[PDB]
């Protein structure tokens, strides 16, 4: 899982 | 205290439901399980609180009353009244340190604790105000609410931002993998104003919003947020922090654009979920010539694979997301096609109804 | 296996639905989280068991079909088959070690575990049957089912005595604290028998009843067919007490008085009655019926009714709980208590019908 | 809590 900021 | 009051059932239960909302199991201190009953002019006042937000509720008095206050049980005065027949009339008094209820041949004593001892929210200043229609302020927080932090360290999160900006009224949250946006115009020109309302605020917000006539009449202060909505008052406290700018989260130039229906993709993804990983729920995504194959595979080597016909043209690509965050945008959209645009395997999507742009999500991917 | 099958997603749900029944929650053994599917003859078979009971359902196939079986995990399977859309088409057949489903362009890949591996209850003899209706069967549970201890250290009572007696059934629940017993007639001379079927096997069996019922008896097991479902399960092996010997003698006092307005006063008086002992005190005078709750907090809550009643002025305790259950299982119109003294059980029944009985033990106040 | 038996 790769975050948005 | 002399408190005295007879009121019917009917014109109780619904403000006890309300301002016992704030109200969690096993309050720290004891008068936070009680709620405050204060008589004065013609007015009967319910008060719930949790130290960071209130309720308030009015009750008009035209039978016999006598003015005073003090505290009782919530829980077990709201049991009380919903307990006892359809049209009751219920008469109260204070008797020394009980509280007594009568309603026929039904009377029960209840323990208190003074009104002076009840929390109140410190005084406070409105210094923005804005009055809007109940069914756009349940659509602003419906259409974002699941997009909260639950208990991230990031305080910030666990909340919902309120932004006024021209005539509009905007609701953002996020947990930093995926964030909801909406907007609605209210119809009055609006300075440019920021906050965030805590989670349990939101979901009490949302709570007070029934299917009625009445306006919601909105104050934000510099700490404090009030929404008052017929004869109930909420007031919470904002929580302190930079809220992250959604207009920099946008995925900025999306080059793939797929459209498709909203419950076809709903279903599928939902099937999909059945054997996606319990703990991570990746599903992969694989875009081609008016195709979209979902793929799910977990830990005892099962596998679902759902093909469905969407529009889409342009270069192939395989990009992974947690399905629970997929269903829950489709879940908010509940419209007829979607509209998604992508970029690559590795950067954000933006979903949104393929008909409006008034609502937005954007989801991060799992690394393929 | 070269199993193969095609059923509509409306014929294959409620079997599903059914033989998930004795699956509990963390299997000790993965083929446990397993259902086993059987095709033979024209018809799919689907078992589920927990070990100490088995649910079997009958599909019909009229489509296309080969022989064979596997075990797949049920859950998922129910899932996939519920997820699907209304009217589909469900092709089920095996690839190797993997069960694959198919409708319209929706795939599943399952894991298995052989058939041969599916656990099966012992063979045994039947040495009693009956036939009777399913709604009968489903009244005599549910009149006494709430009576059944939970995880009492008296094993025999965590579950429900079927007896059989003459021409009547009979059902009978008790924790020991308070009873349950109801009796119908079934048109038919039968041996008298008592087992116990454990709790779990009465929830079970309760949950398949909506056909007559075909209910056999063996030293151990209990069966019970209907239409195309059948339920087995072990029997509690111990020794049962005879409510008989329970039912209050001689009671010298006798109220009657509105179910629901016995249970709304009831009801209210419990909210200030100590959460953890639920005493509420009755007191009973002058066609009159008091009851009285107090808790820690020296709350006190106090109803009265208007009731019938005849013999000497008494104060009596109850677990308000107990009472309230009574009253819930009761959905009459009057009720009638039948009391000795303050220490002495009391036999509570429906006003206008004899045909169940509960008999609660007071408390101390 | 008084026994039925």
């Amino acid at each position: 899982q790769a975050d948005l900021f | 205290s002399h408190m005295k009051f007879t009121v019917e059932r009917e014109h109780l239960l619904k403000p006890l439901q309300q301002v016992s909302g704030p109200l969690g199991g096993r309050p720290t201190l004891p008068i936070l399980g009680n709620l405050l009953l204060q008589v004065a002019d013609g007015t009967l006042s319910l008060t719930g609180t949790d130290l960071e937000m209130e309720m308030v509720a009015r009750v008009a008095l035209v039978q016999p009353h006598e003015p005073g206050a003090t505290t009782v049980p919530a829980r077990k005065f709201f049991d009380i009244c919903r307990g006892l027949p359809e049209g009751a009339e219920i008469a109260v008094q204070l008797e020394g340190e009980r509280m007594l209820v009568r309603s026929g041949r039904s009377r029960f004593s209840l323990s208190t604790l003074p009104a002076a001892d009840f929390p109140n929210l410190d005084d406070w200043q409105s210094e923005v105000e804005f009055t809007l229609p109940q069914a756009t302020m349940k659509r602003l927080i419906e259409a974002t609410q699941f997009s909260m932090a639950h208990q991230d360290v990031r305080y910030y999160l666990n909340g919902m931002l309120f932004e006024t900006e021209g005539e509009e009224l905007r609701t953002v949250a996020t947990d930093g993998h995926r964030l909801a946006v909406c907007s609605m115009p209210i119809g009055q020109s609006l300075p440019s104003h920021s906050v965030i309302v805590p989670r349990k605020g939101v979901i009490e917000l949302m709570r007070m919003l029934d299917g009625g006539d009445n306006p919601l009449r909105v104050q934000i202060g510099s700490n404090n947020i009030r929404a008052h909505v017929g004869d109930f008052i909420f007031t919470s406290k904002l929580v302190d922090g930079r809220f992250p700018d959604y207009r920099r989260v946008l995925p900025k130039n999306p080059d793939k654009h797929l459209e498709a229906g909203c419950d076809l993709l709903k279903q599928a993804f939902a099937r999909a979920a059945i054997l996606s990983n319990e703990k991570f729920r990746g599903v992969r995504l694989y875009v081609s010539e008016n195709q979209l194959k979902i793929t799910a595979n977990n830990p005892e080597q099962e596998e679902a694979e759902e093909i469905l016909d969407v529009t889409y043209s342009g270069a192939e690509m395989e990009i992974g997301f947690n399905v629970s965050y997929v269903l829950d945008v489709l879940n908010a959209l509940k419209c007829e096609n979607v509209r998604m645009m992508l970029t690559d395997s590795v950067s954000s999507v933006q979903i949104e109804d393929a008909a409006s742009q008034s609502a937005a999500y954007v989801v991060m991917p799992m690394r393929l």
